[PDB]
């Protein structure tokens, strides 16, 4: 920014940080508003052969939900919907604030 | 002894082994009144017997917490209380009986 | 057969009793509402409107429908007690701003294609 | 992994207790906040001088609609009614009939600017780049009626903005 | 529903000149898929042998081979049977889209046959008339 | 525990529909006819219930189409005729029901085109 | 012919981004 | 299965099927059906009288303990004799799982309120009563939550018109906001987007 | 080619103009009627007819991806000139 | 014990006061009920997508992501990896916008009002990123059920990096003005305390859970896009008061910066929408040169894509908590039912419990810490 040295020192002392190191106003370091043309590569199903649609069509692979225990129609260990979650680790980067 | 278990409103339980044993014994006693053929009785008896056998064979707390796969033993006592209350409610309800009635012809038919 | 689960009333007598209690409550509340909302109507007009709205549903012969209507009326009365509505909500019952639609054949023939 | 935000136990020795008492009695943190505000006072404000300075935009900006036309001068719209069918707010009304020379052209093309949500579906469903969402945004109105655009108004908008509309389309059409 | 979603056809397409068969059926033969459905309808249902296939191979065309108007009391039905936009309704051209229109099932009264019809309207205005299936009265066709 | 009452169902007074939109409307229960421009038959499987058409006029400003009745755009889908009829009776709407029309079986033979003596001989193919 | 050109990070990636809380002590007993 | 097709997980499917069988074994009095979707989502269809028991089980059993009630909603299917379908979505944090419980009801049959089981259901239940007209018995306070005061009808039913029956404006003769029969300057254009030539043979229905 | 109504208004390119008896004309008093001066039909009628020496000619409206979908036009009929469906430009084989 | 109606985001609140304490507090909603769930049934899936931006207008791309995930699950398709990374990068950016809004609005309601401007400058910069990619500052409609609508402009990643390397100082200044302030602490500490069991039973989600000591986060337990491929920490409270939730939101802002850095560093090449022209529209050049592409573009933009019949419940970790959609499809191109679960509904339901035995001025603080936006509450 266009600030005098004395004002800069005053701001740095009052805030406690180096303001000019990380300013909040954008300057010439931003990218230009005019850019070269892009190319945008095609996807994976742009082959000229071995690309029949019946082999890569997700919608028709959907099926009606499977039915277990329809009312109209041994140890036997007890089960759970899923294994119990494992305990989280204590973030060995900054465990406490 | 640890302090501030971390969950707000959950107090630290001193001597959790005795509380767990008492709760499991009461759960088994309540389950004893359910008919034998009921699946609830056998499943809950198996679970409670496994938990009691694991809690009686480990004097430590941290190792017991790791073995129980529930963690934070106080909430394990809380779940034991919840299971006891559910067992009493279930003895009241008697859900081992056959189905109340079949649904209408196309009640669960989708689409339309 | 045709067995159904009740709501509040087992037969028509209990539903009639609940209708009577709801009517008592509305009749008692009409003057308080008129004074509090600063309506331009009189207490006689409000009581007549309550009577008309009650008699609008006089052909219902199903206890479940009757006590569901009673539940709705109780909810609306509770809405009126706590001044949750405003003057406009109360006055929407009178249609003072809508033109009076005719009834005879000739007038309906003249105005438009509406049967 | 997880962190604790409020699991710090304050020290109970004499020095820390005295420091906390001094903070309580002399308001050190209040002075620190005052100093932060004062430091923020002495830096350049972020205000721009509207309307002489305008905020930055991009070629993809959606603004007031317009109807373009071919370099020969014929309107691009062919009354395919795709934009009308894709409009989420049903803000587009189209009526068409064969022209004098048999060309497929519209007789009515209305956009209700008070119903439009400026989602850009119309300009991306168009197969001939006829309807575009222009870059103008300063088109406020004193009455409700003038916000109900018809074909003449949209064609006038296209003729008025065609320069920068075509510039933006040229700049952005490789991403579409 | 049954085809693919992309094309590997890297050559140039063909184009055939349009035919003129009267002021009822607008003809754009570049869209023809050569299913020979209109030919069969004209030969059997209408009893008129005006339509036919001239040429061989890829450049085989459907038409009359001469400047002739396909005129019959059942001429318009070839619009409905034609699966593509090769044969379309000339008075209805460029007027509406199928999803816009509302369908009302009604009865035709121009003759004593009483063929069932579907009036296709749009914003309180009749757009077109279509035949409606009834195996005992008009099958699936209506008169011009 | 069970009332076991014997009466027809009627929820007319609970739906909140205005009285002029109950005793004046005339619903239609029908299987929609196949669109003659297409050979697909997937749109003629379920029953449709729809209300009668009412007045539409041109807007004095901008020429749009205006409708004074709320039920004009309403359409309902039912699996069978009985369900739609039951719904119409329960809501207290007078209904007109039309039996579903299915194309009759037709015998088609390739051999007939090249007939020795019958008139089914094709002039060209 | 022309080569693929879209938005990608520069070779070697971007520089470190600071996110930790930085609350210093001015300093006085 | 190329990268354009969503990958399929079989372990979660097996676990959900096993737990569905386990639940249906424990409560044979109420559960009428159990289903597992192709994208690993377990749903349980039960009798209306089993709302309070089954939910309580799923909240309190040591093996289920579905503690959280994520959502509670209703679905209107007018072609059914039992018009409304009530859906409960439960999340179990201990086992990191989700379950769905489905129930049926009609206009006049009440459904026991589950405020005692889950407190979060409270407002949800009101919402249902506001939008569909399903009455919940033993509710702490059941009233409209979303519609205007005095609103007649339940908007989310399939037979309710999209634009409603009345519209609001301001009248200067009475100097207040009044309600009139609805009249639209432009009518909502209805589009027949549905097409013939069915797309999914796997869901084809018998021709009865 | 903007014409003038017998009353005095300008006629739109769609031929719309309120007649003498229409009350809606009052909406234009103390205001103006928005009319586009450039008529598409007149602007396209003055384009020269392109002369190509091929039976089938391709048109995409100019600009490639910025035009209309590419179509093919047959020029066998020597009576008239092939017209593009989208753009409206005309093509013709070199007669004589 | 007098009753008073705080009448007309915008909210109506009927409460009984016994002197200074609050006895009962009943919130009346419906003032922003427009009937989104009914209007959705009359639109195709693409036409119904923009409603979710209006749902929670402080966090828009998150709602777009939730709806897109639900439709993808119903369709049995998956987006390309680059689309998922863009979704994740944008989701993190949106989270920052939501947390800035919530914290600054809470402080302004308390009375600070300076960090509001300080951080709305950064919010304006974020709007630009939203604007550059989709042409809209707020209602973007960028994320589609096939991926994203368009690829990034060639100068977007550099600008995002330049902006995101100076945000830590903004967060530090906010903490300097708020975290250690004795007035702020007295306003927030031990206010609206909720226990873990009550928070679980009352249907709370997000910070309201994490503030009470519950270790739950949908991005960690049930990752959806590329989350299982990014490392970040989950702040956990210890008291359940407003101060703990404020600290959790600040730490979530910092972790969002961390995830943004990771996403910028690990951007893959490729396409941005699924290469299935029966679901995602083809490119304009393909549409204008290929017949199948033109047919598919026509059918997708007129009728839409048919979703196989079925019902799903898809939930994501939106900045306000668990945001879910229950979508029921009958096999057509229009959804049969779209129920929306917003955490604000349950939070405002539990407001009455959380404001027991508190002053009148404490209700404003509790409402602010609930992070309530009535668009999602009323729907
Ligand atoms: S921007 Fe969207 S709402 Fe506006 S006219 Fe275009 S499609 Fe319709
Ligand atoms: S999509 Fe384009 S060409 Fe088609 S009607 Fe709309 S503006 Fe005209
Ligand atoms: S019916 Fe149509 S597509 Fe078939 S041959 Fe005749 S013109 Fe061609
Ligand atoms: S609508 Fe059908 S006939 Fe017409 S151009 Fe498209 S594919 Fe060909
Ligand atoms: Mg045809
Ligand atoms: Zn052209």
């Amino acid at each position: 920014a266009s600030a005098t040295r004395v004002i800069q020192l005053l701001r740095n002392w009052a805030s406690g940080r180096d303001l000019q190191a990380k300013l909040q106003l954008r300057y010439q370091e931003i990218s230009k508003r005019t850019q070269p043309p892009p190319k945008l590569p095609v996807g994976p199903s742009h082959k000229l052969s071995n690309n029949y649609y019946c082999t890569r069509d997700g919608r028709r692979e959907a099926m009606p939900p499977s039915i277990v225990m329809s009312s109209q129609k041994t140890e036997k260990k007890a089960v759970t919907p899923a294994p119990p979650i494992k305990r989280w680790e204590l973030s060995k980067d900054q465990p406490y604030l | 002894l640890k302090k501030t278990t971390g969950l707000v409103g959950l107090a630290v339980c001193e001597t959790p082994h005795e509380r767990l044993k008492i709760l499991y014994t009461k759960i088994l006693d309540v389950l004893g009144q359910i008919p034998k053929n009921a699946a609830y009785r056998k499943y809950t008896e198996q679970i409670t017997n496994e938990k009691l056998g694991m809690v009686k064979a480990e004097p430590d707390v941290k190792k017991l917490e790791e073995q129980l796969q529930g963690g934070q033993i106080e909430e394990v006592i809380l779940q034991a209380e919840n299971e006891l209350s559910l067992a009493r409610k279930m003895l009241r309800w008697k859900p081992w009986e056959p189905l109340v009635e079949e649904p209408p012809a196309n009640q669960w038919k989708w689409p339309i | 057969g045709t067995s159904v689960k009740p709501i509040f009333s087992r037969d028509m007598n209990e539903a009639k009793r609940r209708v009577r209690e709801l009517y008592r409550a509305w009749y008692r509340e009409v003057p308080n509402t008129v004074h509090l909302f600063q309506l331009d109507i009189s207490v006689k007009q409000g009581r007549d409107k309550v009577r008309e709205m009650f008699m609008k549903n006089a052909h219902v012969t199903d206890p479940r429908v009757v006590d569901l209507l009673v539940i709705k009326g109780k909810m609306e009365l509770e809405e009126t007690i706590n001044v949750w509505k405003q003057r406009t909500h109360i006055m929407r019952f009178f249609h003072e701003t809508e033109a009076p639609r005719p009834t005879d054949f000739l007038s309906k023939f003249y105005v438009g294609h509406d049967p | 992994t997880y962190k604790f935000v409020n699991m710090r136990e304050p020290s109970m020795d004499m020095k820390s207790v005295t420091d906390r008492a001094a903070q309580t009695l002399l308001w050190t943190e209040l002075v620190r906040g005052l100093g932060m505000t004062l430091s923020y006072l002495f830096r350049e404000p972020a205000t721009i001088n509207y309307p002489f300075e305008k905020g930055p935009l991009s070629p993809r900006f959606r603004g007031e609609h317009a109807l373009r036309r071919y370099p020969s001068g014929e309107e691009r719209c062919i009354a395919c009614k795709l934009c009308e069918a894709v409009c989420p707010a049903q803000a587009i009304t189209i009526e068409a009939e064969p022209r004098a020379d048999g060309s497929r052209r519209t007789t009515r093309y209305d956009i209700d600017m008070t119903k439009c949500i400026y989602c850009g579906f119309c300009q991306e469903a168009c197969p001939v780049d006829a309807i575009v969402e222009g870059p103008n945004f300063e088109f406020s109105t004193e009455t409700h009626e003038e916000l109900l655009y018809n074909k003449e108004k949209l064609l006038n908008n296209g003729d008025k903005w065609e320069a920068e509309i075509a510039a933006n389309i040229q700049a952005d059409y490789l991403y579409r | 529903m049954f085809g693919s979603d992309r094309s590997r056809f890297l050559e140039g397409k063909r184009a055939v000149e349009d035919k003129n068969i009267g002021p009822l059926v607008k003809t754009i033969m570049t869209r023809c898929i050569q299913c020979t459905r209109c030919i069969r309808f004209a030969s059997e249902i209408a009893g008129v042998d005006d339509l036919g296939t001239t040429g061989r191979g890829n450049d085989m065309q459907v038409g009359t081979y001469i400047e002739k108007m396909f005129m019959s009391e059942l001429s318009g039905n070839i619009i409905d049977i034609c699966p593509v936009g090769a044969l379309t309704s000339k008075p209805y051209a460029f007027t509406a889209r199928p999803w816009e229109t509302r369908k009302t099932e009604s009865i035709d009264v121009m003759d004593a046959v009483g063929s069932n019809i579907v009036v296709s309207t749009r914003t309180g205005e009749v757009m077109r008339i279509l035949p409606r299936m009834h195996e005992d009265i008009n099958e699936e066709w209506i008169s011009d | 525990q069970l009332i076991a009452v014997d009466e027809k169902l009627d929820i007319t007074t609970l739906t909140g529909v205005p009285e002029e939109h109950i005793k004046t409307r005339k619903v239609r229960i029908f299987v929609p006819a196949r669109n003659n421009m297409q050979s697909g038959v997937n749109n003629t499987k379920k029953w449709k219930m729809e209300f009668d058409t009412r007045e539409r006029w041109e807007n004095p400003l901008m020429g749009w189409s205006s409708t004074a009745d709320p039920l004009s755009n309403l359409v309902l889908t039912f699996s069978t005729k009985e369900d739609a009829v039951a719904f119409a009776e329960k809501n207290g709407w007078s209904f007109d029901v039309e039996e579903r029309k299915v194309p009759k079986p037709k015998s088609k033979s390739y051999g007939a085109n090249f007939s020795w003596n019958k008139r089914t001989r094709v002039s060209t193919k | 012919a022309s080569k693929v050109k879209q938005d990608m990070p520069p070779p070697g990636g971007y520089g470190p981004i600071d996110y930790k809380r930085n609350l210093p002590r001015r300093g006085l007993s | 299965t190329r990268p354009t097709i969503r990958p399929r997980n079989d372990v979660v499917h097996k676990q959900l099927s096993a737990f569905g069988q386990y639940v249906a074994e424990i409560l044979p009095k109420y559960v009428q059906q159990v289903q597992v979707s192709c994208f690993n989502e377990l749903e349980i269809f039960i009798h209306p009288d089993g709302v309070i028991p089954v939910l309580t089980f799923l909240r309190d059993h040591t093996n289920a303990q579905f503690k959280s009630l994520a959502d509670l909603t209703a679905v209107d299917v007018p072609t059914r004799q039992n018009r409304f379908e009530i859906v409960y979505n439960l999340l179990s944090l201990r086992f990191n799982s989700r379950i769905r419980v489905k129930t049926y009801t009609d206009e006049l049959t009440p459904i026991e309120s589950s405020v005692t089981v889950y407190k979060a259901a409270n407002w949800y239940e009101r919402e249902i009563w506001d939008m569909f007209g399903v009455f919940f018995a033993n509710h702490p306070d059941l009233r409209r939550i979303l519609t205007d005061y005095g609103f007649e009808g339940h908007p989310f039913r399939k037979d309710f018109p999209l634009s409603g029956y009345v519209e609001l404006r301001y009248d200067d003769e009475v100097k207040r906001v009044v309600a009139e029969p609805v009249e639209l300057a432009q009518e909502f254009r209805k589009f027949d987007l549905n097409s013939p030539w069915e797309a999914f043979p796997a869901y084809r229905q018998p021709p009865e | 080619g903007v014409r003038t109504s017998p009353t005095g208004e300008k006629v739109t390119h769609t031929g719309q103009a309120y007649d003498d008896g229409d009350y809606r004309r009052v909406r234009f008093s103390d205001r103006q009627k928005e009319v586009n001066e450039n008529f598409a039909i007149d602007l396209i009628a003055e384009q020269p007819v392109s002369e190509v020496g091929s039976r089938v000619i391709s048109c995409d409206g100019g600009g490639g991806a910025l035009g209309h979908p590419r179509v093919y036009i047959n020029l066998d009929k020597e009576t008239k000139t092939g017209t593009c469906g989208y753009c409206g430009l005309q093509f013709r084989q070199p007669h004589h | 014990n007098l009753t008073l109606n705080f009448g007309p985001g915008v909210l109506r609140l009927v409460m009984e006061l016994s002197g200074e304490m609050v006895r009962k507090c009943d919130p009346h909603i419906g003032l922003l009920h427009r009937g989104t769930e009914k209007l959705i049934e009359y639109k195709t899936y693409l036409q119904a997508l923009p409603y979710f931006d209006r749902l929670d207008y402080v966090s828009m791309m998150c709602n777009e992501q939730a709806y897109s995930l639900a439709v993808e699950k119903l369709l049995n398709i998956q987006p390309p990896p680059r689309a998922q990374w863009i979704r994740v990068l944008f989701g993190e950016i949106t989270r920052l916008l939501n947390h800035i809004m919530a914290v600054t609005t809470h402080a302004l309601d308390i009375g600070a009002m300076t960090p509001f401007f300080w951080m709305f400058e950064e919010r304006e910069k974020m709007f630009e990123f939203y604007e550059r990619v989709s042409g809209a500052r707020m209602h973007a409609a960028y994320i589609r059920p096939g991926g994203v609508h368009q690829d990034l402009p060639l100068g977007l990643l550099d600008d995002i990096y330049e902006f995101s390397k100076n945000f830590s100082f903004r967060i530090d200044e906010l903490e300097e003005m708020l975290t250690n302030n004795r007035i702020w602490r007295n306003r927030t500490v031990d206010i609206g305390v909720v226990t873990a069991e009550d928070a679980l039973n009352y249907g709370f989600s997000g910070v309201m859970l994490r503030g009470s000591g519950i270790q739950w986060d949908l991005r960690k337990t049930q990752p959806y896009d590329v989350y299982d491929q990014v490392e970040f920490d989950v702040p956990i409270g210890s008291r359940g008061d407003c101060y703990d939730r404020y600290l959790c939101r600040v730490e979530e802002m910092r972790q969002s910066l961390r995830i943004i850095s990771q996403c910028l560093n690990k951007m893959p090449p490729g396409e941005i929408k699924v290469d299935d022209a029966k679901v995602s529209p083809p490119k304009r050049a393909e549409m204008k040169t290929s017949m199948e592409s033109l047919i598919h573009h026509f059918k997708l933009y007129t009728e839409g894509y048919q979703v196989p019949p079925g019902a799903t419940y898809t939930a994501i970790e939106a900045p306000k908590g668990e945001f879910g959609v229950y979508l029921v499809s009958d096999g057509s191109s229009r959804p049969y039912r779209c129920k929306i679960k917003a955490p604000g509904f349950a939070h405002l339901a539990g407001l009455d419990k959380m404001s027991k035995g508190h002053m009148l001025a404490d209700v404003v603080a509790i409402i602010g810490t609930q992070d309530i936006v009535f668009g999602e509450v009323d729907r």
